């Protein structure tokens, strides 16, 4: 429809905001421990998927926890520590999140000006309608 | 206008060569592994007319065959080669392929291997007492130890295979166990013959030949020449947009 | 059957060289800042390419 | 981009090997404890263009490429040596030679 | 003939191979 | 990842000669024993050609 | 449903409890 690609590029755009807010968010909770009701923190991760309409844009279905193994760590005075003293803290890469954060910002910028282009492109050619 | 497909073309190219060199400086530390050189190569298109357009295609050599360096670990089943030595070990799919990796391995059943595939010596793979002690010879001998047998009783159980490959005519698989060129091995047979001229050195391992200065030199050298790149192709873009208005009226 | 002996009041220490560490922990702090290095000059090379 | 998620990779293993050399530093103290060594392996290469036709009467170099993929850690070895023997003087110790394990 | 002119005959297809057998 | 291994052997090889002479230091009353001394070697030489 | 599309009714107001009730 010539007007399906400002569709794929939002698309795109707010799939990377998703994904770079996971990050951020995995980031401020990096070294937390017993949130809500007690249970330990678990990272999290995003999932891009196609809209097969052939081709098409980009979404997340929806956010899946990690399960990589939490890090156990010795220390008796927690009340959360089991029968064998161990305390649950987050797996958080952060040179994972770090390149994840990286990604995100160039396939931004890519497709922000992609968006220039073809809105430049659309612009110019309504001057033909008259 | 076609000055942009050889400008996004190096841009390209210069990007695989970047990656190349990252894979290069990601593994130092493997133990017995070679890196892989890189260099740029040029391709004239040519035909007719004022053959102008030459394009540029990213190319691997085989590797750089200088030994790595030898750190001791005083372990009695590491092995470290000579200036051009090779251990040979059959690979998944049953072929042989050659590696440097010396960090020799025993399993519960008395079977040597290196990691993941096991080692050949005379006929098939070696195999050696149950739970005997090992040590290595400086020609390749296996000698083996029965635990609380008096020490008057070692014996050698088997001998290493080991291949003298000079290094040009030796290609990189795909599960990094180096293998003969086909005119190399047409040449001098598909297995080589072992050669008593090579000699081992038990307790020391090697590392890995990465050259930090080279690494370093080829990443600034490859920032420059794309950005360069990147600028020449916005360049023709904006002469071309500019020039596309001769059509109107 | 290959068994060892026993001492009695000795313990048995740690088989840990302290030298073979520190290199190693040199080696591996190089290692880290070259690759960080590279990672830099990646992202400023898509960066670079970005802002086309 | 490659490059990227093979730095990655790099990283990831340099801190599991700084991680592996801090527990082996941490109990330089602990009574029969064998060291740790952490072995990695390069992945797979992924080949683009073949090898042409060579020593065809000239002297040039290959032309074929093929990227790498990175490191991984492959397997952590624990040295079975032999240690020192302190002297506690308590009646209830007991240091092993050789080879062998209490049940 | 010279560049930019008329022919008659079709220009030959380009190649440009990597390396020369 | 030139010095630091070689260094690295030294120290080694150092740490080696002060353990044997430890050693023979511990047991200067023991009946009957015999000191020792050990004996190194350079490892491999690598070889660069000339054009 | 798919984020972006059009609703009749508003979403439930955001909350973030510090401490289960």
């Amino acid at each position: 429809a010539l007007l399906n690609i400002f569709d794929i590029a939002g698309s795109a755009l707010a799939a990377q905001s998703k994904r770079l807010n996971v990050a951020a968010s995995n980031l401020a909770n990096a070294d937390s421990v017993t949130g809500p009701d007690g249970q330990p923190y678990r990272a999290k991760q995003v999932v891009f998927q196609v809209d097969a309409a052939a081709t098409g844009g980009v979404k997340v279905a929806s956010v899946i926890e990690s399960q990589a193994p939490e890090k156990l760590v010795y220390e008796p005075g927690n009340p959360l520590a089991d029968a064998n003293g161990y305390v649950k803290m987050p797996n958080v890469d952060v040179v994972g999140e770090m390149v994840n954060t990286m990604s995100a910002s160039r396939s931004y910028q890519a497709n922000i000006e992609v968006l220039n282009t073809v809105k430049s492109m659309m612009l110019k050619t309504l001057t033909l309608g008259q | 206008d076609h000055a942009i497909y050889t400008a996004m073309g190096a841009a390209s190219q210069t990007l695989n060569q970047q990656a190349v060199t990252a894979s290069n400086l990601a593994n130092a530390s493997t133990p017995g592994f070679r890196a892989q050189l890189n260099a740029l190569r040029a391709v004239p298109v040519d035909g007719l007319s004022l053959a102008t357009r030459t394009l540029v295609t990213a190319s691997t050599p085989g590797a750089d065959m200088t030994p790595g360096q030898l750190d001791y670990t005083s372990r009695p089943l590491d092995v470290a080669l000579q200036q051009d030595g090779w251990l040979v070990v059959q690979a998944a799919d049953g072929a042989e392929g050659y590696t440097r990796n010396g960090n020799i391995q025993v399993g519960p059943t008395g079977q040597l291997t290196i990691q993941g595939h096991p080692v050949i010596g005379e006929g098939g793979p070696i195999t050696v007492p149950e739970g005997s002690e090992i040590t290595i010879a400086a020609d390749g001998t296996i000698s083996a130890l029965n635990p609380g047998d008096p020490p008057n009783t070692v014996a050698p159980v088997g001998r290493l295979k080991l291949v003298k490959a000079e290094g040009n005519e030796v290609q990189r698989s795909d599960d990094g166990l180096f293998r003969l060129t086909a005119e190399a091995q047409a040449e001098r047979g598909a297995v080589l013959a072992a050669d008593p001229s090579i000699r081992i050195m038990s307790g020391v391992l090697e590392g890995s030949n990465v050259k930090p200065v080279e690494a370093m030199t080829d990443m600034i050298a490859n920032a420059r020449r794309f950005e360069m790149q990147m600028k020449v192709i916005t360049s023709v873009d904006e002469n071309e947009g500019r020039a596309n208005q001769l059509l109107s009226m | 059957n290959g068994a060892g002996l026993l001492y009695q009041g000795y313990v048995e220490t740690s088989n840990v060289n302290v030298a073979e560490e520190l290199v190693n922990m040199i080696q591996v702090q190089r290692a880290y800042e070259i690759n960080s290095k590279a990672v830099s000059t990646t992202d400023q090379m898509l960066q670079k390419l970005t802002q086309l | 981009i490659s490059s990227l998620w093979i730095a990655k990779t790099g990283l990831d293993a340099q801190q599991t090997n700084m991680d592996v050399i801090a527990n082996n530093l941490a109990n330089v103290s602990t009574n029969g404890f064998k060291r740790q060594r952490a072995v990695f392996e390069d992945l797979l290469y992924q080949t683009i263009r073949q090898p042409g036709a060579q020593s065809s009467e000239q002297t040039t170099l290959p032309s074929g490429l093929q990227i790498g993929t990175g490191v991984r850690p492959v397997a952590t070895e624990r040295l079975h040596s032999q240690g020192n023997l302190s002297q506690t003087n308590n009646s209830k110790d007991v240091a092993i030679k050789g080879q062998g394990f209490f049940q | 003939g010279v560049p930019g002119a008329l022919s008659n005959q079709p220009a030959p297809p380009n190649e440009a191979p990597i390396a020369t057998p």
